[PDB]
């Protein structure tokens, strides 16, 4: 059984700054790259950024680029979205999702990820 | 892509020298097999010279060996065949066929992964 | 080639029932949309009916506008031929009916999409 | 950099549709063709550039592992600038394409006799991939001609086909494991093979 | 095989200036691609320089892009590392490695795991 337990999340104004946690049980996380998802009320799932399996290279939606970074400690088993100047837009239910396949790559454009295994997700909502 | 483009070619008498030129259109040409085959009117394309650039070793048709000559340089993009003292049986549509390479094997002839538009010869008696 | 064969039509009585039966050799239906137009005097071939099968457990039954919930449209794969039922019959249905397969897959409802046109069969609505 | 998990991939156990195509990476390795020969039996080789088994021991900076299975003929297709069906809606590599594609026969790699019907393939989306892309997953494609509301609607399809189940009519219909080893160079730090 | 001897190297000030020098001697040493590397007894062979066999190209670890220069010199048979802005961190035994081309062969655009290890230098850098 493969567990990704999320912490942080809340309100916010926008403008402000938060960071995301994401806790990996169960399987090897250095080994998978990793990816954070957006749920909005209301609408399908948006993929925020993804970082390699060791955190060489790290991407990002056009949505959140430039200001949202993500990174990880292989050591500790952790992932890392820290936020800034947020849009009110960004509200969502928040999941940190571990690939299907695993080894450093499963994103350089466009694609579909596939994502074998989901958290449980914490709550981000910016409103002014 | 992988474009094969012939030059040469023609009217020939029996007995004369022609050479057969295809250029290569192709991404990293230097790491293909090259082999050369004919077309009779009907009848299926069938073997008449082959170079495997790894190990430099050249294989001619029985009727054809050690009058035609078959050679490729990477540097031009380019395959060559050398035909001295031409037969009429050597009357055909000829076409370059470059082949995959770097595997298990070397003799892939059987793979068929593209050949060029062909070019006519023509040895008169 | 894709062979299509149709049976029936004739001339049939004004409010009767008829029975189409198209046959299709060279191919087995696998995925393939067989669609049933019709071609009258003044008009171009147009939708009538359409039979698809999934593939799964059901078939998927299209019935033009002005045909729907009055004609039946089935199919056997063991014989590979198609049965369209026609009943309340009125004279403007007289037309030349023509069975068509898809050289692929490619829409379900477009005349010019079909490439495999039959020798169709004429039928007469009059009593 | 020592010997890669290389032949893992080849030699292993499970193979992802095609629509669904794995894109492994390896990097910080070397990767000889000793690591895998003793069961060479594979198909057909195709290669653009030089290759790891043309040069026993060669590094690059990039090196990814396209896997998936397909059936015979189409493995034809796994070539820059090819259309039709798979290169279409499946997979698509770029037309100046400089790498490696490695088809070999198996009908019992799957665990079936019959083949598996658990890997699909998608026919049709309207547009063709350009270079590597993916957009395929379970859902249901809308239109064409006329508009529909979900399921096989009028004049709608549904978008994933499945290959048989039944005993196989030869190697034309059999699953071909199939792994395109394209790779790229680029400026970066030494040490990195592939 | 190559043998690789290391001159330069001892103690120098952070932010001070050194140059390495790796003269290779026996196979031809002009057909190699080379590179510099750092051990600290506190840290594992990492990355440093690489210059091509066509001394065309450069790659730079980036902990030290932009400040040292590496530089070969074929007439010579010789590497040169311009070690310049050095902090305490930059302390380690340096070795410069050459990748066989007879052997296994290479293309630069970025390769190399180099099979030849010198002897090492001694830097340490002390404000």
């Amino acid at each position: 059984q493969v567990q990704l337990v999320e912490s942080g999340g809340g309100l916010v104004q926008p403008g402000g700054s938060l960071r995301l946690s994401c806790a990996a049980s169960g399987f090897t996380f250095n080994r998978y790259a990793m990816s954070w998802v957006r749920q909005a009320p209301g609408k399908g799932r948006e993929w925020v950024s993804g970082i390699y399996s060791d955190g060489s290279e790290t991407y990002y939606t056009e949505s959140v680029k430039g200001r949202f970074t993500i990174s990880r400690d292989n050591a500790k088993n952790m992932l890392y979205l820290q936020m800034n100047s947020l849009k009110p837009e960004d509200t969502a239910l928040y999941y940190c999702a571990k690939d299907e396949n695993a080894h450093e790559d499963y994103f350089n454009s466009g694609f579909d990820r596939k994502y074998d295994y989901w958290g449980q997700g914490t709550q981000v909502t910016v409103s002014s | 892509h992988v474009q094969l483009v012939e030059s040469g070619g023609g009217l020939v008498q029996a007995g004369g020298s022609l050479r057969l030129s295809c250029a290569t259109s192709g991404r990293t040409f230097s790491t293909y097999r090259m082999s050369w085959f004919r077309q009779a009117p009907g009848k299926e394309r069938e073997f008449v010279a082959t170079i495997i650039w790894s190990v430099g070793s050249t294989h001619y048709a029985d009727s054809v060996k050690g009058r035609f000559t078959i050679s490729r340089d990477n540097a031009k993009n380019m395959v060559y065949l050398q035909m001295n003292s031409l037969k009429p049986e050597d009357t055909a549509v000829y076409y370059c066929a470059a082949q995959r390479s770097d595997s298990s094997s070397w003799g892939y002839e059987d793979d068929y992964d593209y050949w060029g538009q062909g070019t006519q010869v023509t040895v008169s008696s | 080639e894709v062979q299509l064969v149709e049976s029936g039509g004739g001339l049939v009585q004004t409010g009767g029932s008829l029975r189409l039966s198209c046959a299709l050799s060279g191919y087995t239906f696998s995925i393939f949309p067989t669609a049933w137009f019709r071609q009258a005097p003044g008009k171009e071939r147009e939708f009538v009916a359409g039979i698809r099968w999934n593939g799964s457990t059901r078939d998927y039954t299209e019935y033009a506008d002005f045909v729907k919930g009055r004609f039946t449209i089935s199919r056997d794969n063991a014989k590979n031929m198609v049965y369209l039922q026609m009943i309340s019959l009125k004279p403007e249905d007289t037309a030349l009916y023509y069975c068509a397969a898809s050289d692929g897959v490619i829409d379900g409802t477009n005349a010019n999409a079909y490439r495999y046109w039959g020798q169709g069969t004429q039928v007469t609505v009059s009593s | 950099t020592n010997l890669c998990p290389f032949g893992e991939v080849f030699n292993a156990t499970r193979f992802a549709s095609v629509y669904a195509w794995n894109r492994k990476r390896i990097s910080n390795c070397v990767a000889d063709y000793s690591v895998l020969y003793n069961s060479a039996s594979f198909s057909t080789f195709k290669c653009y550039g030089v290759s790891p088994t043309k040069l026993n021991d060669l590094c690059f900076t990039n090196v990814y592992a396209d896997s998936f299975v397909i059936r015979g003929d189409e493995v034809r297709q796994i070539a820059p600038g090819q259309t039709g069906k798979i290169a279409d809606y499946n997979y698509k590599l770029p037309d100046d394409f400089t790498g490696c594609v490695i088809a070999w026969n198996s009908n019992n790699l799957d665990s079936k006799v019959g083949g598996n019907y658990n890997y699909l393939y998608r026919l049709f989306r309207k547009s063709n991939l350009k270079p590597f892309e993916r957009d395929i997953s379970t859902e249901i494609y809308q239109a064409g001609s006329t508009p529909c509301n979900g399921v096989e609607g009028f004049n709608c399809y549904f978008p994933l086909q499945s290959y048989g189940f039944q005993p196989t009519n030869g190697v034309g219909y059999q699953p071909y494991r199939v792994v395109v080893l394209s790779f790229e160079l680029l400026h970066a730090p030494a040490t990195v093979c592939g």
